[PDB]
């Protein structure tokens, strides 16, 4: 919800790789908590870096790589995807 | 009279005695159900509670392991001074000097402990209609001196259909004004507004609704920890990674008088109305309810008694087999070992046949589930009823034996019109041999007439070249699959069945009046059995089948399942064929019946051990277990239907009690090969390798119907033909004679049968 950070979303799939490729499996979802001012900019650049990594893998349907942006999809389901969320991490609040 | 327990006189209770530290073999549980809740309780602690249906929905972990079996539910009574805990489960204990005896009864269970002149008292109970679960906890003290103690009663929330993964997701709240600790799982698929509570009928002193509180780590079951370390139990209302439900209360009890207490555990639909049912069963009594269940379950299995000499057949007969059946495939489709909650729909046409209503409503039900096209769904949900629409054959002639069977003993044509709406789907895509989806109805509705003949149509439809119906995908023997799929796959029981249902379809279809498909049906039959004299005889016994490879099976030129009895029992148990073929067919039975050492009736004598043709999976399970050539009761129960049928009683008795349970290998100490509860029907047993003669997944089978019906018309002789009770008897040479108790309409007859015939009201010849 920053749009300043712009490089915790690369440690952040760099994890889930290295993760990935040691063995356990887990989904990275990425939510935009910005408003339509930015969101389709915060989206661009989202996926300008996350393209490489939501590409069909070989042998294994979908990657686990999601992006959400809370502008268009309903305030509730947002509200259920963080309750269904084991650990919550802010951009702004921590590192 | 076992080294763990017996029978309690009359076949009505089951009383296990044991000290602190051994246990039986095996969980030796018993399922107490109603129509919408279940559990089951081993004799040593246990507990597995679902509201709607198990498998989707449920209470307690499901650890199906035979060796540590750790409880799900506990109750404590430790003592405050001394620090020596007691508890009536027999799991729990760890004391060498306890005493410890439980007591399953038609429909309730009482676990007596006695360790050190204290007694405890743990009767299990089940409300009908209302889906709620009772435990009396009775303190009975016979020293000297007053003893506070603390009353415990633990038990982990787990919701939907495996654990360890709605953990992190369960809610759990404390009332305040009331005594109860509600659950829920929003984070759930379907069953999300569904709560479950934990409620007392007193003032509890403490809870504590967390497993690191209460056991945590460096403890288990028998050492809680979280008992000795202090006493002062938290009350725990933040979510953690392990929910439970803990109740404290303090007691002080002076030697002379006994404490009562009693704890709820329930699960119900909606906050409000779980609170309205908590307060309800606050104020509402114990006792009552358990007397109602005794006297519903004593009237119910009370109906037909004997009084044959035979001490351990006058018990499963009077009320085991019965209370099974409807414990098992009527109400609670599950066990401790198979869990399979959807309504099958074979098994939901062959649950019902003993008996009258019930026969009438798992037939409509069953009419239900039918697509236009002439297939059936095989299973279904009992709330949505989304289920899958397989390849299986007889399933769709299944309900044709269901609908005739029960218009040959009732006689009501009524049944035969009545609304039954179609249903709609994607049909069959010819490359699998299932889907899912969700069935939806229509608005094309007709009678099972119209359902019948469409099953019939589609049996028709689905023959091979040779004439015999093709098996598609499978049959009754899942295992059988994988030979046809495209093929030729035929089958000679599927021809067997089919006549023998036609043999009735004709005599309906002529008093109804259809030509144009009595013509049909009387050609049809005529190619049928002419195939099955000429294409069906291996020289001394009949087939199984032929592959897509045109390979017989059940022929001797093969290296496996070379013998059948499948078929050679629905010979005569159809009623079609040849006396002196179905004699051979009799004789060449009796080779897999020989092994009275093992005491099994093996299926197929060559185990299938290398795959030549690949019959399915079978070819996966060990050699001599389940249907790879090991013993089915199920299979067996025709068959001493067709001994007893077909004149040779001695031999039908005295293969029937090789399968009775009772006074089978273990009656005491002398066969821990069984290792299996001797008071219910299991439906395999393994009679191959080093663990010859252990049985395998009791309790859940389909076997207990069959076998009450072996009893009651080929052993008994008593059977239901056109309204009078016909009486055809044939005893063997140790019972002399019997008295058969039975009530119908509310008229009670005692028919006292003698060595040639006879009856106690007044003299009368058979069958009168």
């Amino acid at each position: 919800n920053d749009d300043m950070d712009m490089d915790i979303a690369r440690e952040a799939l760099s994890a889930h790789e290295y993760l990935r490729s040691r063995g356990v499996i887990f989904d990275l979802v990425i939510v935009n908590e910005r408003a339509a001012s930015y969101a389709q900019d915060m989206q661009h650049a989202l996926d300008h870096i996350s393209e490489t990594q939501r590409r069909i893998n070989p042998a294994d349907g979908r990657p686990h790589v999601f992006s959400v942006r809370r502008d268009l999809m309903d305030e509730e389901t947002w509200s259920a995807l963080l309750a269904a969320s084991r650990v919550v991490l802010h951009v702004r609040n921590g590192k | 009279w076992n080294g763990f327990g017996g029978f309690a006189k009359n076949g009505q209770e089951y009383v296990v005695r044991l000290n602190g530290g051994q246990s039986t073999p095996h969980p030796w549980i018993n399922v107490i159900s109603n129509e919408n809740f279940g559990f089951h309780i081993s004799a040593e602690g246990a507990g597995f509670s679902w509201s709607r249906n198990s498998r989707d929905y449920q209470l307690t972990p499901w650890t199906n392991d035979p060796v540590i079996n750790r409880p799900g539910e506990a109750f404590y009574v430790a003592d405050v001074e001394t620090g020596k805990l007691y508890t009536p489960c027999a799991a729990l204990s760890r004391d060498p000097e306890a005493m410890f005896e439980t007591r399953h009864g038609l429909g309730y269970s009482i676990l007596t402990g006695v360790a050190d002149t204290l007694e405890v008292e743990l009767t299990q109970t089940v409300d009908r209609e209302k889906p709620v679960k009772f435990s009396q906890v009775i303190v009975r003290n016979k020293g000297s001196k007053s003893r506070r103690l603390k009353v415990y009663a633990y038990v982990e929330w787990v919701l939907g259909n495996n654990g360890q993964k709605s953990a992190p997701f369960i809610l759990s709240r404390h009332d305040a004004g009331s005594n109860a600790i509600f659950a829920s799982n929003p984070y759930s698929i379907d069953y999300s507004a569904r709560t479950s509570f934990l409620t007392l009928d007193s003032e509890a002193s403490g809870f504590t609704t967390s497993r690191r509180e209460f056991i945590g780590r460096f403890g288990s079951a028998q050492a809680p920890q979280g008992i000795v370390a202090g006493a002062a139990l938290s009350g725990t209302t933040e979510v953690d990674g392990d929910p439970c439900a803990a109740l404290m209360q303090e007691i002080h009890l002076k030697p002379g008088e006994e404490r009562h207490m009693t704890f709820i555990l329930g699960d119900a639909d909606n906050a409000e109305e779980a609170e309205a049912l908590v307060k309800d069963v606050r104020q509402a009594d114990f006792l009552s309810v358990l007397e109602e269940s005794k006297k519903f379950w004593t009237g119910f299995t009370g109906q037909l008694q004997v009084s044959t000499p035979d001490a351990g057949f006058n018990h499963m007969v009077n009320n085991w087999l019965p209370y099974q059946a409807l414990a098992c495939r009527i109400l609670a489709r599950t066990a401790f070992y198979q869990s399979s909650g959807a309504f099958g729909f074979r098994d939901q046409l062959q649950d019902t046949l003993a008996f009258p209503d019930l026969a009438r409503t798992q037939i409509l039900r069953a009419a239900g589930r039918q697509f236009p096209e002439g297939d059936v769904q095989h299973w279904w949900l009992p709330l949505t009823g989304a289920g899958v629409r397989t390849t299986i054959s007889d399933d769709v002639v299944w309900l044709a034996y269901a609908i005739n069977q029960y218009v040959s003993a009732t006689g009501d044509a009524a049944i035969l019109d009545e609304s039954i709406p179609f249903l709609k789907g994607p049909a069959l895509m010819p490359g699998q041999h299932d889907a899912f989806f969700q069935p939806e109805t229509s608005e094309r509705s007709a009678t099972l007439y119209e359902h019948a003949a469409l099953a019939l149509d589609l049996a028709i439809h689905r023959t091979g070249e040779n004439g015999l119906p093709l098996i598609l995908g499978g049959d009754w023997n899942d295992g059988m699959n994988r030979v046809g799929v495209g093929g030729k796959g035929t089958s000679v029981w599927l021809g067997w069945f089919l006549a023998g249902a036609l043999r009735d379809f004709i005599e309906i279809a002529e008093k109804r009046g259809d030509t144009d498909r009595v013509g049909k049906w009387a050609s049809h039959r005529e190619k049928l059995r002419h195939v099955l004299e000429t294409a069906g005889w291996d020289g001394s016994y009949y087939r199984r089948g032929y592959f897509d490879d045109g390979t017989p099976l059940g022929s001797a030129s093969s290296e496996e399942c070379q013998i059948d009895s499948l078929g050679q029992s629905w010979s005569v148990l159809s009623g079609e064929g040849e006396e002196g073929r179905s004699r051979q067919a009799m004789d060449a039975v009796m080779e897999h019946l020989v092994d009275e050492k093992t005491g099994i009736i093996r299926l197929f004598t060559p185990p299938f051990s290398r795959a030549s043709h690949d019959p399915g999976y079978i070819k996966g399970y060990p050699p001599g277990v389940r249907e790879n050539g090991g013993q089915y009761t199920h299979a067996a129960t025709w068959v001493v239907l067709a001994l007893a049928k077909q004149g040779r009683a001695q031999e039908a008795w005295n293969c029937f009690k090789l399968l009775n349970p009772v006074n089978h290998a273990l009656d005491a100490a002398s066969s821990e090969t069984y290792r299996v509860e001797p008071y219910v029907v299991t439906a395999d047993v393994y009679g191959e390798g080093a663990y010859a003669g252990r049985g395998g997944w009791s309790w859940y089978t389909g076997s207990a119907g069959w076998l009450y019906r072996a009893a009651v018309e080929g052993i008994l002789g008593i059977t239901r033909t056109d309204g009078k009770l016909h009486v055809s008897p044939s005893l063997p040479e140790d019972w002399s004679g019997f008295s058969i108790r039975i009530t119908l309409d509310g008229k009670a007859r005692d028919i006292a049968v003698s060595r040639k015939a006879g009856t106690a009201d007044v003299s009368v010849s058979v069958d009168g």
